[PDB]
């Protein structure tokens, strides 16, 4: 496992490149790269640091496609207990949710989440009703319209 | 009971309440010391049940009949639903009534650290004195809610530690109704100001039985302090 | 002012059901008000059996009080786990006065009012069933020559587990003077609440000694054996029973917030399940067509909404596999009746009367029956292996059931009844955009609410903050160009203006933002001042999620 | 080591009621019986710390001391030696 | 801050550390700017009606979307207690107002009178609050046998109003709007009990608002039982410029 070792020498490049293997933009891709300099030593294992990191900004930049795919985020999930070397999928979620704890409060992390519209997962226009404790909010219950016309379309074909 | 005993199996019965008021008095003369009263009481309570063991071969031996009944004069025998929250609620406010607070982090502390940090050392020197023993000391309220949710019971979307929502807090202010807690204010007390501090008021034989209820070894936190 | 005052009173100028039109506003009005109509008939016929219920628990424990109380000492009645909300009441019985007298810790702090306050109840009682009296216990000595009659005082300690021990301790030993006056006869009723090993050990060895002489111990909590539980949940189930049904999510709540209080969860699964009721008939359009006779008056916007039914879609697959025709066979589905109430209702009787079977839940049996676990639940007995598979059932899952459940997936249920009260205020604290709006355009993007920046740097901070530091910290945050674009806009105030041309502008704008933040997070209760006349450092007093 | 019936704490809080009410332990710092009537009626509408607390860690103070304990109690008491210290 | 965690009873430890007296900054506000009351007051106002006013208008007009399920949650009898993040008093005033008593004196057939409790004002008084109240609503008096022997008349006098009100249709006929029922002379236990037993009347409906993140501990259960609340988080940011003139602010 990599999330084991301790006091690693990390490349500037290596980011970019494990950035690369989730299609994170450049933007976001630099701005991993920059939490990771700013805490560069304070860190224990950089490798649990760079993974929360990354699939904290892949959940919100790929949500338009977790929403109709569920799949997708399994399919993630392996693909990095594998550049980990892991076979424990608890050590991945244990990752993330350690990440999430240091960077729920940034301005960066503030504007990946106001311009994909992810708000843990939500959109605005439902978040909004969920904090208010609307009776009319929308329930996990019925397929998506979306998703129903797609399943059309799947039985069309 | 005695008239009923004789007829179910004048100067005998005599001898047979006599013996019983000397037995009662060497058994249970060092607990009363020399109290009529409380005499009285214990013989009250002791005598239908001395009767009850009597029988045709007991009222000519006061020895057989001694055996007989031996528990009566061995212990004195003189005595007379919270929620599981409440429970936990009033361990971790005992816990914090009689643990220090600068060596909690040595106990509680079991996460994963991104962050190069050093956890407590822990104490170095045991206590002479069992803290127990002595009156509580007070703590804050994010304390307790701190070793509440240490203490309390259980991926990506779960955060399985139980946060303070309204019922923690109802249980709380029901536990301080009941003095089960107590603060430094009896009367016209501000719930909500900072420098109203909180103590447990219930004792450590309590406090075991309602940790047994809920199997939470408590006597585990303080067997290695003294 | 009005908001300078303490209270006020307004009538205000005036110049029709909040129900709100659903189906994207093009439902009609007329099935709004059906829907309202319905709800009111689901309502009371739920609240009737609801108190019914109440009544006869009140009667019941009148009974089993009296029972206790009236088949030289204390006659000693302990209730354990009592609210002390029950009304005793005594015997008529000649030749004999009975007085009931009530005593609350408030009425108590000390034994000379708690003396007073009973025998001027003592007298008044007597006085208004048939010369003026000192209220000490002398009148109790005197009460056969005063009014003819015995005396048969029964004295009700309400809630116990908040009186001084002491003071009862001595009132109970003054009490005990009345004994040898052979007219008198004194009946004590404890209102316990936690334990009576609690107040074993804090009252004196002697009084135990002499309450021990006649006592009794009698429980009535809100669930003792859960036969009162079980009655709502089941005039609940009947209520709905061929109307609605129950998710094992929901029930799997109600049993959770059940367990979490001691004694006032009767109510409260009364409230968590009125409060289903209501978000159902505010939120579900097909409501309408819980009542048979609405049938036929389907649109395209209903059969569009019923037609992503997860149990219709594996239907509908299966059919594969292996609007007219739709409109017929959504009419026709709907009648069967969903025989898992009759069902719960027969085991519950099967397990009550025959195999006597009582310490049983209701709500947990319909939990197991819901995720098919009745065996399950029933083996834990030891006593029904003769009748497991007498007693088996299996749920049918029916198509579109799902459009008429109560089910708890939303968290609504939870957001309303039992929030996360302070998890709420820190999680909007810390990430505000999930509160206002992404829409002075210029300064809003680019730097937070006060507060909001004010609690992220309070977060990363120790838990003893020196406030001029902190001040500092939250300075270098925040643009000064774009701030001292934004003041200089309002060229009708020329203060503003004049106070901009400073050159210590933005040090005093951020002291001020700073200054009101720090009163707003001081009032909320996070942060605290050290001293009184300091006021240089600051605790924490809140950490998140804790 | 060197046989006594050993009673349980439960037994002993009555030896310990009596104790206290034949004045051999007074409450401690407490007034006692007040000058005058005025000062007895305060004093009787105030809860008092020591009657909140579990009986066990109420504070107590002696009236005898070990040094007249070992005065007056003979020889041939069998719990003479711990008077001493 | 130095540390390892933040969040949980993690973050309550680890940063509760000891810190050393060499490591104690010095600084005082001694070197912090000085202003006066008035530019105080000047940016404070400004700031106000000008500072992310835009969105907050939105969110309001977002929340004012819910006064109908507020409407039916106070006519099944549930208490309506508002929290959040900022002021909530002209949400309580408008809701009250504009709103709840011309649709309940519409819904009932002059509108309903609206009582409104100021909790942020320390001056807030229960024998005044229920003077107001009994000349809005004439209960009954209490009879010699009723006033027991020195006992609370109000809450004795509430007790024959619950006993009373049983009986009577259920038609709401005061609204009583609490501004910061967690304020400084209202969050005492007799006006809680005053507060909780008048919510206990299904003909009085309450709507509530709470501002200390500790407010739950006010209400045990019997509390919590007889308020009966349904929580809305009505967090909008609001400055809140009513209730800080109650404080001395520039110290």
């Amino acid at each position: 496992s990599l999330l084991v070792k301790k006091y690693c020498k990390m490349t500037t490049e290596e980011i970019i490149r494990l950035c690369n293997d989730f299609e994170l933009p450049r933007e976001v891709a630099y701005k991993i790269v920059d939490e990771y300099n700013i805490n560069a030593s304070r860190l224990v294992c950089p490798w649990q640091l760079v993974c929360g990191l990354v699939l904290n900004c892949t959940f919100i930049v790929f949500n338009e496609r977790r929403r109709k795919d569920p799949r997708i985020d399994h399919f993630i999930v392996s693909k990095m207990c594998s550049l980990m070397l892991t076979s424990k999928v608890d050590d991945v979620i244990e990752c993330v949710k350690l990440v999430k704890e240091l960077i729920i409060g940034e301005k960066w992390f503030r504007d990946l989440q106001i311009r994909y519209d992810d708000f843990d997962g939500i959109r605005y226009d439902e978040i909004i009703f969920r904090k208010l404790g609307s009776m009319l909010q929308t329930t996990n219950i019925l397929v998506t319209d979306d998703q129903y016309n797609i399943w059309k379309k799947r039985i069309e074909m | 009971c005695l008239r009923k005993r004789i007829i179910e199996e004048d100067d005998q019965f005599q001898n047979v309440a006599a013996n019983f008021i000397h037995l009662i008095v060497q058994a249970f003369h060092s607990y009363t010391g020399n109290d009529i009263f409380a005499l009285n009481d214990l013989i009250d309570f002791k005598w239908p049940k001395y009767v009850s063991r009597i029988t045709k071969e007991n009222i000519f031996e006061p020895l057989a009949l001694y055996k007989s009944a031996i528990k009566l004069f061995l212990s004195t025998d003189d005595n007379l639903d919270l929620s599981i929250i409440s429970k936990y609620l009033l361990i971790a406010s005992y816990i914090c009534s009689y643990l220090e607070p600068r060596y909690d982090a040595s106990i509680f502390s079991r996460k994963t650290r991104i962050i190069q940090g050093r956890a407590a050392y822990g104490r170095r020197k045991k206590k002479e004195v069992n803290p127990r023993y002595l009156q509580p000391s007070l703590f804050a309220i994010e304390r307790l809610l701190a070793i509440f949710q240490a203490i309390f019971p259980i991926a990506l979307r779960e955060e399985s530690l139980m946060k303070a929502n309204i019922e923690v807090f109802q249980n709380l202010s029901e536990l301080h109704t009941l003095k089960l807690i107590a603060t430094t204010m009896n009367k016209n007390i501000d719930y909500l100001s900072p420098k109203v501090r909180w103590k447990v008021n219930v004792p450590w034989e309590i406090i075991k039985e309602i940790s047994e209820s809920v199997h939470f070894n408590i006597s585990d936190y303080f067997s290695d302090i003294h | 002012a009005d908001a300078q005052r303490s209270h006020y009173t307004v009538y205000p100028s005036l110049p029709h059901i909040p129900f709100v039109k659903l189906l994207s506003g093009k439902e009609s009005e007329v099935n709004v008000e059906k829907r309202w109509e319905l709800y009111h008939q689901l309502h009371s016929h739920f609240h009737d059996q609801v108190d019914h219920i109440i009544d006869n628990i009140e009667a019941d424990l009148k009974a089993e009080i009296s029972d206790l109380l009236y088949s030289r000492c204390f006659n000693t009645i302990f209730l354990l786990g009592s609210d002390s909300t029950t009304k005793i009441e005594l015997k008529d019985e000649s030749s004999r006065y009975n007085v009931l007298i009530e005593l609350t810790p408030k009425e108590s702090p000390n034994v000379r009012m708690m003396l007073r306050r009973s025998m001027y109840k003592l007298y008044s009682a007597a006085d208004a069933e048939e010369n003026d009296v000192s209220y000490d216990l002398s009148l109790v000595e005197n009460f056969k020559r005063l009014f003819g009659k015995d005396l048969a005082m029964v004295f009700n300690f309400k809630d116990v587990d908040s009186i001084n021990f002491n003071t009862l301790d001595n009132f109970i030993i003054l009490l005990k003077s009345a004994f040898k006056y052979d007219h008198v006869k004194i009946s004590l009723i404890f209102n316990i609440n936690t334990n009576l090993s609690n107040i074993e050990k804090n009252l004196r060895q002697s009084t135990i000694r002499l309450l021990k002489r006649n006592y009794h111990k009698l429980d009535v909590s809100s669930n003792k054996g859960f036969k009162y539980g079980n009655q709502i949940f089941q005039s609940f189930l009947d209520t709905v029973d061929g109307k609605l049904n129950l998710s094992d999510r929901f029930v799997e709540f109600i049993l959770s917030k059940m367990a979490n209080n001691t004694n006032h969860n009767l109510q409260l699964l009364t409230k968590m399940l009125d409060y289903s009721l209501m978000s159902y008939f505010f939120q579900n359009a097909f409501s309408v067509f819980i009542d048979p006779v609405n049938v036929d008056f389907l649109n395209d916007d209903y059969l569009k909404i019923l037609s992503r039914c997860p149990t219709f879609m594996f239907f509908v697959e299966g059919l594969i596999k292996q609007n007219r025709g739709l409109e017929e066979f959504f009419v026709e589905f709907l009648v069967r009746e969903n025989p898992i109430n009759g069902h719960a209702k027969f085991v519950a009787r099967f397990l009550e009367e025959e195999l006597n079977i009582t310490n049983f839940n209701l709500i947990e049996l319909y939990h197991n029956l819901l995720i098919g676990k009745l065996d399950s639940y029933l083996d834990r007995w030891s006593a029904c292996k003769e009748y497991k598979d007498r007693l088996h059932f299996e749920p049918i899952d029916t198509i579109f059931q799902e459009l008429f459940t109560l089910d708890n997936r939303s968290g609504l249920l939870t957001q309303s009844i039992f929030p996360s009260y302070k998890s709420n205020i820190e999680d909007n604290l810390l990430s505000w955009e999930q509160v206002l709006p992404s829409l002075s355009g210029d300064l809003d993007k680019i730097m937070a609410p006060v507060l909001g920046q004010l609690f992220k740097l309070y977060r990363e901070a120790n838990m003893t903050i020196n406030i001029y530091d902190f001040y500092i910290a939250f300075r270098e945050t925040l643009p000064k160009e774009e701030i001292l674009n934004f003041i200089r806009k309002d060229p009708s105030n020329t203060k503003l203006l004049e106070l901009a041309e400073t050159p210590d502008a933005f040090d005093k704008v951020a002291l001020i933002l700073f200054m009101q933040a720090i009163f707003a997070f001081e009032n909320m209760g996070l942060i605290k001042f050290q001293s009184t006349k300091s006021y240089d450092l600051v605790e924490k007093c809140v950490w998140r999620g804790i | 080591s060197r046989t006594i019936k050993l009673w349980l704490k439960k037994d002993v809080k009555n030896v310990w009621e009596n104790l206290v009410q034949l004045d051999f332990f007074t409450e401690k710092s407490a007034v006692g019986l007040r000058d005058n009537a005025t000062a007895a009626f305060y004093a009787s509408n105030y809860q008092f710390q020591g009657t909140m607390i579990p009986f066990d860690l109420r504070s107590y103070q002696m009236q005898i001391i070990l040094q007249e304990l070992r005065r007056i109690i003979p020889k041939s008491n069998m719990y003479y030696s711990w008077t001493q210290l | 801050s130095a540390s390892s965690f933040l969040d949980t009873f993690e973050g309550y430890f680890d940063q509760r550390k000891i810190v050393r007296t060499n490591a104690k900054s010095r600084h005082t506000m001694s070197m912090a700017p000085d202003v006066t009351r008035e530019e105080f007051s000047l940016v404070s106002n400004f700031f106000n009606e000008n500072f992310q006013k835009r969105p907050r208008q939105k969110l309001f007009e977002i929340q004012k979307k819910m006064f109908p399920q507020y409407w039916f949650e106070l006519t099944q009898g549930f208490s309506l207690l508002f929290y959040g993040v900022g002021s909530k008093r002209n949400f309580l005033e408008e809701f009250a107002i504009d709103y709840l008593s011309p649709k309940i004196a519409y819904s009932q057939l002059n509108s309903i009178p609206c009582l409104i409790l100021n909790g942020y004002n320390p001056s807030c008084n229960y024998r005044d609050v229920f003077k107001e109240i009994t000349d809005l609503l004439v209960p009954a008096e209490l009879t010699r046998s009723e006033t027991k022997y020195w006992g609370n008349h109000v809450i004795l006098q509430i007790q024959k109003m619950i006993d009373f009100y049983k009986n009577q249709p259920l038609d709401i006929k005061l609204i009583l709007v609490v501004h910061n029922l967690d304020g400084p002379s209202i969050r005492k236990n007799t006006f809680q009990t005053m507060l909780s037993f008048l919510s206990v009347i299904r003909q009085i409906a309450i709507v509530a608002s709470t501002d200390h993140i500790y407010a739950p501990l006010l209400w045990d259960n019997m509390k919590a039982q007889n308020y009966n609340f349904v929580f809305h988080d009505i967090s909008n940011f609001e400055p809140s410029t009513v209730e800080s003139t109650f404080q001395d602010v520039m110290k």
